């Protein structure tokens, strides 16, 4: 309707989750061991193909380096390793489920323990090896704990220079001031809001381990890598048109001039298998790199500051975020703001007084049936109309829809 | 850091167990169990075989168990160690000494292969030096492990870096994430 | 020779319904239907808010409401021509069909 | 100059267009029909080439599955199917070309 | 067949990137008002329609 408006009278604090892959497995391949093994004739025959293997080695090495670069870019965002004070009081906000647990030797939060015990997994092949990552799990957990300690005791100040202290309720008031809600809303509802926050965090736990399909993105990478390695290993027992899949039988069952072709067929087949594996790995590496770039951007914007992009750091008006470490990935806990309990109202664009139009400064004119009030946009809080919160800037015979009333000076 | 070649541990002798020498355990040795060829390390297992079954089979296609033809014994089969070889070095404008990293092996096996048999590693004359430190990424030879913390210079493995100290030598340490700090909330 | 084409899960009518729902939501509510429950607001008022969002005071819209709307209408008409006259505008979608 | 400024005294409303591809065609391939056809000797010779075709089929199925997720992500932004009021008066604005 | 499959995979990756960009534009330019310069048109953004 064109004289009606709706304004919320209550709000809600909600916590969501988000999972993003970061890195994947690094592998290295030895051509002579895989294709030939311990046969001199096979090596001599393979030598006639030139340099089909330096390219494969270079590609695999590049993938391995990029895998470490991805994690270094995502997690190593700060240089100072901040620490949290021993006394954990923050005006009613309870961070136990995300702060590190001193009792456990792993030095991980309970949610990180849940993720690690939930993901699980899915050594020596014929010339195939797996290299360990540069950064261990403890170092990643230390980085995450440093980020959490920086974002709890400093706000966004530690992302643009030296870290500056501030009490937590004042930081929350600053963050409400960033979505169009005045400060006094928080200070008058400090006890309730915290409670809501706490409750949300609890539900997060029961929403992670109970549902088995939540952490599917991280399991897909491990499953695909294992499947590719198993397929490559199993391809070694194919004839490819020859008379046998074993070089020893071919050599000691026929004259060398005939055995040349039989060995050549196997060489061609195994080269084709290696090429297919390398190409698939390259494509998957590109996809993983794109995902890692997105994760790094989300870490920079949602965690180190307050975002104004819509639906970027969760559904609703963004407040803050917290990172948690996962195998081959990261998990974000977005905290948002949601209105509730709307109500019918009647509005006017301007108010006429002594032949002068009046417009609100920061608010909307609203009427409850008898009296007119000016209130802020995102929370119902009427005020008495006054020249303090209005500007005239016009006349009464231009605006379409003006309603004339009184404005006390 | 560069990767140059690969190393293999050569077999020592051959073993025949027709139900004809004795049997050797915990050694990279050739074997032939009634036509069952192949070489590797034979160690006792605990896989309760069926009374009429003697072969073993892994997930896909490789044997991993076998029964002794003479006496009823269950023992595993493991391929002899192999892996890549990496060389750690500063620029030639700085020094001429290097370090070697044997990827994915235990230091004791490499030491036994080098200084005891003197003929098992593939690159014998290539292999010189004696300064052994064991990491999760493999056996590192030629670097002295200090217990300080520095910014990473040459990545090696799981949180281990190397650098040209300063007399002048090559050290290995654990990388430092950053300076310690704590704002007084 | 064994080369088949599968149909998309969502038909064209469903996509049109989604687009119509989005258009109705952004016309009758503004940006309030993307962050929670949808709330009513007259169109000139949300246009005044959108002018206020780029550093222009409210009274500019309310004293030019008849003019601005006219301009808007005219612009829409030209959209019917530029796409229709020039045939190379939709070259991005043809290639996917071609390749 | 260091004491001269320029300030506009009037404005203009303009409308542009942007085109973006979203999805493409989903296909599936059968190896035995394409490579061999209906001859058993060719199939018996082909089954000695390992498991190339399982990989090909898996890749094609992955692409086909991703094609629907693209559209679902792009268009399914809302939960309610909002409806426009019967009377289309929005202060002089005309949406007849898009509704 | 292998060549066909590889080329299809590459084109699928490109189309996925385009679809992600389209989804971001739908989220930011339609459901709200953007302040990123030259992201939802040339000028000062007001609104968009799909
Ligand atoms: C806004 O919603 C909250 C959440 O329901 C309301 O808080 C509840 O108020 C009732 C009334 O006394 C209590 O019995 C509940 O225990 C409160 N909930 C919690 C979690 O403490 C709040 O009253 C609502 N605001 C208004 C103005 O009604
Ligand atoms: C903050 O939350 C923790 C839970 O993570 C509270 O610790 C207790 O934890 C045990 C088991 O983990 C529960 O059975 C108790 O109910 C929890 N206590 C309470 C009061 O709920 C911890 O007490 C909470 N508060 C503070 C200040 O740490
Ligand atoms: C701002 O620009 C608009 C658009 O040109 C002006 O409106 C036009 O004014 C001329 C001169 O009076 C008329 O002939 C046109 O018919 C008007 N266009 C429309 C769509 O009504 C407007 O006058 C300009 N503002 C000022 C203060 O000059
Ligand atoms: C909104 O714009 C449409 C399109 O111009 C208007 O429809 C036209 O109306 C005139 C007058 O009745 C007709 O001569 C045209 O043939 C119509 N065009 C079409 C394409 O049907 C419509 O009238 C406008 N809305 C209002 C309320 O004026
Ligand atoms: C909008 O205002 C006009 C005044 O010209 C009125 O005719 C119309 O009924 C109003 N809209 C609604 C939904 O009542
Ligand atoms: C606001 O007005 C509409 C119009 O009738 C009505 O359907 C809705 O229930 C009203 N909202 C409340 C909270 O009563
Ligand atoms: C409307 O607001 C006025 C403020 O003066 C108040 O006196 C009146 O009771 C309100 N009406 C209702 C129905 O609450
Ligand atoms: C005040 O508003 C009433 C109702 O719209 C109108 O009749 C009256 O003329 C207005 N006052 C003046 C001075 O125009
Ligand atoms: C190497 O072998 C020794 C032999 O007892 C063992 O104690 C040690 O744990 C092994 N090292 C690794 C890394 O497996
Ligand atoms: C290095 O770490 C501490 C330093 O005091 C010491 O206890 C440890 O024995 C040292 N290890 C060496 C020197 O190998
Ligand atoms: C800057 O101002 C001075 C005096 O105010 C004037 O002489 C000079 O020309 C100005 N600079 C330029 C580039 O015009």
């Amino acid at each position: 309707s064109n004289n009606s408006i709706a304004i919320p009278t209550n709000f809600t604090i909600s916590v969501t989750t988000e999972i993003l892959p970061v890195s994947m497995t690094k592998t290295s391949v030895d051509c002579t061991m895989y294709i030939c093994g311990d046969s001199t004739e096979c090596s001599n025959l393979l030598l006639q193909y030139g340099s089909f293997c330096t390219q494969l080695k270079r590609a695999l090495t590049g993938i391995a380096v990029e895998q470490d670069k991805n994690t270094q870019e995502v997690f190593a965002q700060v240089k100072q390793i901040y620490k949290t004070p021993p006394i954990k009081y923050f005006g009613g906000f309870n961070f136990s489920q995300i702060l590190p647990d001193p009792s456990k030797p792993s030095k991980r939060s309970p949610i990180e323990d849940l993720l690690f015990n939930k993901v699980t997994l899915a050594q020596k092949f014929n010339g195939l090896t797996v290299l360990p990552p540069l950064l261990t799990d403890e170092m990643i957990a230390q980085y995450t704990s440093a980020l959490l300690a920086g974002t709890i005791t400093s706000g966004w100040t530690f992302g643009a220079g030296p870290a500056l202290q501030i009490p937590f309720p004042m930081q929350m008031a600053y963050r409400f001031n960033g979505i169009g809600v005045t400060q006094n809303v928080l200070y008058e509802n400090q006890k309730l809001i915290a409670n809501q926050f706490n409750s949300a965090i609890g539900k997060i736990q029961d929403s992670l381990f109970s549902t088995p399909s939540a952490l599917g993105k991280l399991q897909d990478v491990v499953n695909h890598n294992a499947q590719a390695l198993n397929t490559l290993v199993k391809q070694l027992s194919s004839k490819f048109g020859a008379i046998s899949s074993v070089l020893n039988d071919i050599l000691s069952r026929l004259d060398p001039p005939e055995a040349e072709v039989q060995i050549d067929r196997l060489i061609t087949g195994r080269l084709q298998s290696l090429q297919t594996y390398v190409t698939q790995q390259l494509i998957r590496a590109a996809e993983i790199r794109a995902s890692a770039n997105l994760a790094a951007t989300k870490m920079s914007e949602c965690v180190l500051g307050q975002s104004k992009r819509v639906d970027f750091c969760g559904k609703g008006y963004h407040l803050m975020s917290f990172p948690q470490s996962a195998p081959h990935g990261v998990v974000f806990l977005h905290v948002t703001y949601v209105p509730a309990q709307e109500k019918n109202f009647t509005t006017a664009p301007a108010i006429c007084h002594d032949g002068k139009a009046h417009f609100p400064r920061e608010g909307v004119f609203v009427s409850n049936g008898t009296h007119w009030f000016v209130t802020q946009r995102n929370f119902y809080e009427p005020q008495i109309i006054t020249t303090d919160n209005t500007f005239v800037s016009g006349n009464c015979d231009v605006v379409i829809g003006i309603v004339n009333n009184t404005v006390y000076d | 850091i560069y990767q140059t070649s690969n190393f293999r541990v050569q077999p020592t002798e051959s073993i025949v167990r027709f139900p004809s020498t004795n049997l050797v355990k915990n050694k990279c040795v050739n074997f032939n169990f009634n036509g069952l060829t192949g070489t590797g390390v034979l160690t006792k297992s605990n896989k309760k075989f069926l009374p009429f079954q003697q072969f073993g089979r892994d997930i896909v296609d490789t044997t991993d168990a076998v029964r002794d033809p003479q006496t009823l014994e269950i023992l595993d089969i493991t391929p002899c160690s192999f892996g890549g070889v990496s060389v750690i070095t500063p620029g030639t404008n700085t020094s001429n000494q290097v370090a070697v990293l044997y990827q994915g092996v235990n230091c004791t096996e490499v030491s036994v292969a080098i200084h005891a048999d003197q003929l098992t590693p593939t690159w014998r004359v290539y292999s010189t030096g004696s300064n052994v430190f064991q990491t999760r990424a493999g056996c590192l030879i030629g670097a002295e492990y200090v217990n300080n913390s520095y910014e990473c210079d040459i990545p090696i493995g799981a949180g281990i870096c190397a650098s040209y100290q300063t007399s002048q030598s090559i050290i290995a340490y654990t990388m430092s994430l950053g300076a310690e700090n704590s704002v007084a909330y």
